[PDB]
RNA sequence: GCUCGCCGGAAGACCAAGGGUUCCUGUCCAACGUUAAUCGGGGCAGGGUGAGUCGACCCCUAAGGCGAGGCCGAAAGGCGUAGUCGAUGGGAAACAGGUUAAUAUUCCUGUACUUGGUGUUACUGCGAAGGGGGGACGGAGAAGGCUAUGUUGGCCGGGCGACGGUUGUCCCGGUUUAAGCGUGUAGGCUGGUUUUCCAGGCAAAUCCGGAAAAUCAAGGCUGAGGCGUGAUGACGAGGCACUACGGUGCUGAAGCAACAAAUGCCCUGCUUCCAGGAAAAGCCUCUAAGCAUCAGGUAACAUCAAAUCGUACCCCAAACCGACACAGGUGGUCAGGUAGAGAAUACCAAGGCGCUUGAGAGAACUCGGGUGAAGGAACUAGGCAAAAUGGUGCCGUAACUUCGGGAGAAGGCACGCUGAUAUGUAGGUGAGGUCCCUCGCGGAUGGAGCUGAAAUCAGUCGAAGAUACCAGCUGGCUGCAACUGUUUAUUAAAAACACAGCACUGUGCAAACACGAAAGUGGACGUAUACGGUGUGACGCCUGCCCGGUGCCGGAAGGUUAAU
RNA sequence: AGGACCGAACCGACUAAUGUUGAAAAAUUAGCGGAUGACUUGUGGCUGGGGGUGAAAGGCCAAUCAAACCGGGAGAUAGCU
């Protein structure tokens, strides 16, 4: 059956990637919480 | 021209294997590990000027590093670059 | 020429076509075409603002000359063409100085026919000229509402506007609505009536024909749940309410004009 | 290794996405593998991915994103012009053969092609975020010409055969060759050329558009395939010499023709139909500012450059998405034989597999199937399930009907094999020869050869000739819904939703209406034959009475009536 | 010609049986509907929570939907267990 995760790298990055978190106020606050929690990978880039 | 300070840092090791060996003893090509940011003009110039031979053409691939592990600790090795340096008819090394 | 299709396969049983042998079978004139991307009924916020729109055939826009600015230069009608963006047909015309333009095609106008815009134009169908020079009681289409702006009244097929008065700087116009409106008399207008009247006689025949003009289905309000439409719910068919829009405003009677700026120009509302 | 079975429009082959070393070799069997394991997609180590031509990057753009200024907004921020990004689309160029354990249009051999830089030489008006062309583009249908590919004959090499026969109307195998370059064909489109003039293409224009003449009747554009060359080369069934028996080298015959034939190519064509079918760059042209014995343009030759990243391997799957080595999901490409209308179906080729627990026994019972005396719905909520029907041709076919249907109504008959008509016909294709020449990829004649239905007559076999697989059960009365469609992903597919059609009502354009603190945007580059809302729901005959209540529309006299 | 007819791919999901600590958190097998269209599909884009989208089922919005998920107010409150 066709499950929910149908992967695509270009949609992974355009959607949840770094240049797209940095592109706005609230994604920068996301990166700030991931750095402050102290996190090995911030976004999902590769 | 390429400066000689750049041109010394490019070639890194001769690559020893059996594909390399049959490339030397069968098709004049010496195979050698180069700098990761080394272009084909740099490798050609560096073999022209550091082994004093005449290079016909260079072919460069980039080899991806293998994820090994020690114990239960993984790690990728490291990517390197391998240059197939096709020499002319007059060569030794 | 309207044609009833023979009833092979339902779906064709009720279709009436409006065929026109004088339309150009071929490609339109290219440098008066441009891209017309379809929207889906959705504004710059992405949201559906006008419902029921979407799909349909790909269409190219045709720059139709509504202004009719080339004054005094005659133009022969080169051909007539199908325009997908309108109810009427468009005539491709060729001015004497070698410029082609598309105009709305009036009623009698065929290929090889002289039209002429401007003040000293002859009064005959196809000639755009200001309404201080048109006689009272003449059918007139493609009417401007502000001088220099372009035609906006009576553009849809088979539609005309009658000039009934010339009191001063204004002409009283019986719009196709039935409404009497004052327009400034310097506004150009094209003589005759616009010419595909039989457009209204076609009957479409099946559901997919509506679909291919870009008209998605209309779910009626009473078939929904109360969360969706004010008509909603009820254990079999159940109306019981005064009929409203999906936003609660009364349909079936309730007047929704509020302008106050253009009420000066309305002599009598429609009836 | 020999047999046996399974897939073969896939369970073969090649990719994209996705994964990321799973690829290949050596080595180990702890754990992982639903068992054992010497094996493995497991552990450990080593190896492996070679590009001017493939793809990305790059040039150009769609939807859409972002957006200097800007308009807007308590702030955050919204929208958006110039612009700038964004492929799933447009834009230069390589093919055959060989090779590795593992890469190959990348390496090697042979033969090519493309775009830029620079230099020389000959001629020369060049020049844009500007003008024009072009790129540039729908659905369906129909043939015609081809090819891939296949079949048969010829040729060449080999065999004459475990059991009757098999020197022949016999058996097995091979019969392959590309890009590029040259020619220009079956088609398809368009009249061509010269001169003058002009309110158009923001300016200019020799370009485009337009208006006059004059002359010629042809020119041009495009185009599959074939043919020639590439190629006296490669490949080639097989033999020969050594053989770490794994193979390794050497040598190597024929290498043709006929017919059939695509869903591929001519074809972005042609015919037709409404529902009227991207953009921008490369490309070709025109000039403006400027530069004008310079620069630049064109042509030939030479020379240099073409960087960077991807390239392993799986990819309908044990490697991706499904927690699993999961009976599920996953886009594109190639598509052989026989029978067949066919990409169905049966059996097969190439190729790949036998599904990572086995050995027995042959109880009840469960699951998947086969058959069944007589009866034949008696079962049951209900013919649920099963059984039955099932092909092609011809005959024949009712009520009712919107005249289309109903209709494949219903119901029948024929069907294999052999021989003759006819040492294979009708038809298709069509050589050599002959005739003419505007002479060749020509047309006329001619029929050799190949292919080849279908029908009749005669005979013969079986219980049965649509023999397997595949492949309608039919009829009568009636409710609802007109019809095709849509819907409760995962107990409801329906009479419900939709629908064409009808009506009412709003809406005069800065439209009503909707999203939006606003700007703005959709409505719509539309304009009342249009658009929005509401109900009803093809079609036919129709749609009666009630305005007291609630709503809406209209009226303005009087009563009451806020801020002030 | 056709929201035409029969029928594979392709899309679907009408019936039955199995399965129901499944091979599978919705499938398999045998039949079944559509199959040139209101079709189907790939790649990208857009719409967002009292909001979207809806041929309307209160369906769908990441195995979640009469108001998603995450985090916080937050140790809500619980005359109840």
């Amino acid at each position: 059956m066709k499950r929910t995760f149908q992967p695509s790298v270009l949609k992974r990055n355009r959607s949840h990637g770094f240049r797209a978190r940095m592109a706005t106020k609230n994604g920068r606050q996301v990166l700030a919480r991931r750095r402050a929690k102290g996190r090995a990978r911030l976004t999902v880039s590769k | 021209m390429i400066r000689e300070e750049r041109l010394l840092k490019v070639l890194r090791a001769p690559h020893v294997s059996e594909k390399a060996s049959t490339a030397m003893e069968k098709s004049n090509t010496i195979v050698l590990k180069v700098a990761k940011d080394a272009t084909k003009a740099e490798i050609k110039a560096a073999v022209q000027k550091l082994f004093e031979v005449e290079v016909e053409v260079v072919n460069t691939l980039v080899v991806k590093g293998k994820v090994k592990r020690h114990g239960q600790r993984i790690g990728r090795r490291s990517d390197w670059k391998k240059a197939y340096v096709t020499l002319k008819e007059g060569q030794n090394l | 020429a309207v044609v009833k299709c023979k009833p092979t396969s339902p779906g064709r049983r009720h279709v009436v076509k409006v065929v026109n042998p004088e339309l150009h079978k071929g490609k339109p004139f290219a440098p008066l075409l441009e891209k017309n991307s379809k929207s889906g009924g959705r504004n710059n916020n992405g949201r559906i603002t006008t419902r029921h729109i979407g799909g349909g055939h790909k269409q190219a826009y045709r720059i139709v000359d509504f202004k009719r600015n080339k004054d005094g230069i005659p133009a022969v009608v080169e051909r007539l063409e199908y325009d997908p963006n309108r109810s009427a047909n468009i005539a491709l015309v060729l001015y004497k100085d070698g410029e082609r333009r598309y105009i709305l095609a009036p009623k009698g106008l065929k290929a090889g026919d002289q039209i002429q815009s401007g003040v000293d134009a002859a009064i005959k169908p196809g000639n755009t000229l200001p309404m201080r020079n048109i006689p009272v009681g003449s059918t007139v289409h493609n009417v401007e509402m502000k001088p220099g702006k372009g035609g906006q009244l009576a553009r849809s097929a088979g539609t005309y506007v009658q000039i009934v008065a010339r009191d001063g700087a204004y002409v009283t116009l019986r719009l196709r609505s039935g409404e009497m409106r004052k327009v400034e008399a310097d506004c150009r207008a094209t003589l005759g009536e616009v010419g595909n009247a039989e457009h209204m006689l076609r009957v479409l025949g099946k559901a997919g024909a509506a679909r291919w003009r870009g008209v998605r289905p209309t779910v009626r309000g009473t078939a929904m749940n109360p969360v969706d439409h004010p008509h909603g719910g009820g254990e079999g068919r159940n109306f019981g309410k005064h009929p409203v829009t999906p936003w609660g405003v009364q349909t079936k009677g309730k007047k929704t004009r509020s302008n106050k700026r253009t009420d000066k120009f309305i002599v009598r509302r429609r009836s």
